[PDB]
């Protein structure tokens, strides 16, 4: 993501701000929307179903 | 393409990588090659474990 | 350990600085950027606010001004010749 | 900093492999036994945060005219108060930080003017008292007076209910202690002679890891400061 | 001599207090309470910039509303099938 | 000891606090502007028409009552 | 700060998981076994509040003309007195709470004029005595005389009878001690050797947790104050 | 009045700042950010 750093405005002052989520520097939160692909895996056939 | 089913795992891992690249490119439609090989090798699609 | 945000004026050893940033971080956190965005372009806001009375009056007549604008090309109508003829 | 699902899959693929809680693929815990694991995890986090002094947090409390006792509860927080029960709240929050009760011990209290306030001093008229570990007292409230409370904090509550906190914040040297404590609880609950023998091992492992972490001071618990009593006492 | 000064009485519409400017907490909470106004200004900044740019033109118009009020009323009669004006000049 | 360095950019009280105080001391302007978003949005909508009228402002007045009387005359 | 139902659920999920007390779905304790748990919980709370000195409470006692013994019971409180039996109550509860009978030890007694009154001092004639641990004496009642009593308090009784206290107020570090005490009571009551061994384990766990909390001083039990005898003795 | 100088506002198209020449980190990062130009020059050196 160095390329994104080069071709970016990267200016702190912005007009976007969500009042419902206002926090200090202390708060750290992982997003609820996990991003994950689906891969191909062979069925075990040892774990009988 | 998976002939000689004793070579299923390596070729299917390569298929995973190829599907990843194809998804990155943006192709609309993607096909596994055959019904026979898919049902014979028991290929299923699942999210990887997180550990 | 940690530093209490209200522990401003800790400058016992040396006089300089008061450390007022932590209070801003505590209360106005994540919203300082909007404050700076407004602060940078503040002369424009001052100029617009100074002309509030007038900019409300231009409003109280917007439909009338649009109706007048609909006939701007037709309004001139070369009045000089018809005035000269009417003077006869 | 990792999700709760990472904890479930670490307990499914570490200790507790041979138990009957885990699913057939041994990748996650069954839906029936998740409340048990959540209770054990909360207990373990409280133990560790009580022992080690990791988190230091802060609260802002403003003083009303007729109040001397100021309990530190969410009922009086702005984001969580009930307007009919409580006329005016006194604990200020933010929409993102809603002040879950995580007060173990109160260390420092500072005025809004930057002056320190003595705590629990009997012979000082201008001091603050705590009748209970989570309650403050100020016997002379005044106008435009606000206090900052610097206190040791515990980990927020894990709930896994789409509104609770999914994440776990813990140094990576103390994951095995948490896992060992959970295993100890689970193996004691079985009530068989062999399970108790395994649980003793797990508890001793937890104790030994905690003692080692204290020994090498990996959390930087020890704190030292410069000497200022040299000038106060009048030395030259 | 009952005192009414307090943080509870203050609302978002109250003006600033001169004596409490020195107190950093008061100023910080003063700005924090009135965030809706700052957000409203920030969301519509392009419109304000355009109006500021055209204020020099919209500044004059204001002196001439009174004349335009009568002109607008007259316009309906003033239409008069404008093509007839050329014939009237000819005649 | 002293970390202020360049006085032109760094403030003793604090950069963030300085900006916050600067905004606070000038709140009436922001309040007066914010109370009237609905009104200044209409002017933004009709800005093109207003600019078009501005071009013909210098002309087209002509003491137009004189012209209407001349038509009556 | 949680209700009694949360305690029942936490016991249903933690210790006592294999026992036949718990319902089939492991949600909550069965109805016929609830008084047992309530009695055990009351005993554990009394033990902890006696040990740790968590709560410091105050009561106001007004002095009648012909009475010298002023027992501190709920019969003589304003919010709880029966008009038929007692004509006039001398314990005032006008503002809030109901003054549950929770007097363990009396620490300080102050007059209505701001002057301290000695307790249990034989050689001081103006002293107050306690023939019983909660009864208080003053041998010279006077008109317009009121006394304020600072005492150590215990947790109010839990009843679950639609009028008792549902709330449990205890520091979050000492939940496992309470659960361990309840489990010890149950497993001792079972009257089998294996259950006896498990009960011994749980009691030892209770003691170890209490000693740890004492070591790390999480309840801020230790107190100090500025020296005041330096000036009284005449030093310069 | 309001200061708006920082590493975030800086872009690769901006000119150098004469104040921060003495600061070694500023010079190093100034060269580091503008590496595409140097790479483009080096790739086409024969043509130049």
């Amino acid at each position: 993501s160095i390329e994104d750093y080069l071709k970016g405005k990267n200016c702190l002052a912005s007009p976007n701000y969500d009042p419902d989520d206002q926090h200090s520097s202390w708060r750290e939160d992982l997003p609820q929307f996990k991003k994950d692909r689906e891969h191909l895996t062979l069925v075990n056939t040892r774990r009988n179903r | 393409f998976v002939l000689l089913p004793e070579d299923a795992k390596k070729i299917w891992a390569d298929v995973d990588k190829a599907w990843g690249l194809a998804l990155e490119a943006g192709i609309p439609h993607i096909y596994p090659w055959s019904y026979t090989q898919v049902m014979r090798d028991g290929v299923i699609y699942a999210v990887p474990k997180v550990c | 350990s940690g530093h209490t945000p209200f522990n401003t004026i800790p400058n016992e050893g040396y006089c300089c600085e008061t450390l007022n940033d932590p209070i801003v971080d505590k209360m106005i956190g994540n919203a300082y950027y909007v404050v700076k965005f407004v602060a940078l372009r503040m002369p424009f806001i001052k100029n617009v606010s100074d002309n509030m009375t007038q900019l409300l009056a231009i409003h109280n007549k917007l439909t009338e001004l649009s109706a007048i604008y609909t006939k701007l090309d037709e309004l001139q109508l070369i009045h000089n010749n018809l005035d000269k003829l009417q003077e006869l | 900093m990792y999700y709760i699902e990472e904890l479930f899959c670490r307990l499914a693929n570490g200790v507790l492999n041979n138990t009957g809680i885990v699913t057939d693929d041994r990748g996650d815990i069954e839906d029936d036994s998740k409340p048990f694991i959540i209770v054990a995890a909360n207990e373990a986090l409280t133990r560790l945060h009580g022992r080690f002094n990791m988190r230091n947090n802060n609260v802002v409390v403003e003083m009303q005219e007729g109040r001397t006792n100021y309990p530190l509860l969410a009922k009086y927080a702005v984001q969580s108060y009930d307007p009919n029960e409580v006329k005016c709240p006194f604990i200020m929050d933010l929409a993102g930080e809603k002040f879950a009760e995580d007060v173990i011990r109160i260390l420092e209290v500072y005025d809004d003017k930057g002056r320190r306030r003595p705590l629990n001093d009997r012979n000082n008229p201008c001091s603050l008292f705590t009748p209970r570990p989570n309650v403050l007292q100020n016997n002379a409230p005044k106008a435009w007076e606000v206090l900052n409370v610097m206190y040791q904090a515990k980990h927020p509550k894990l709930s896994t209910a789409e509104d609770g906190y999914n994440e776990i914040d813990i140094p990576d040297t103390l994951d095995p202690a948490l896992d060992a404590y959970i295993a100890y609880r689970y193996y004691t609950s079985l009530n068989t002679p062999e399970s108790s023998a395994k649980a003793a091992e797990y508890l001793s492992f937890y104790d030994s890891i905690c003692r080692e972490v204290v020994e090498y001071d990996l959390t930087s618990d020890t704190e030292v400061d410069t000497n200022t009593l040299f000038r106060k006492r009048g030395w030259r």
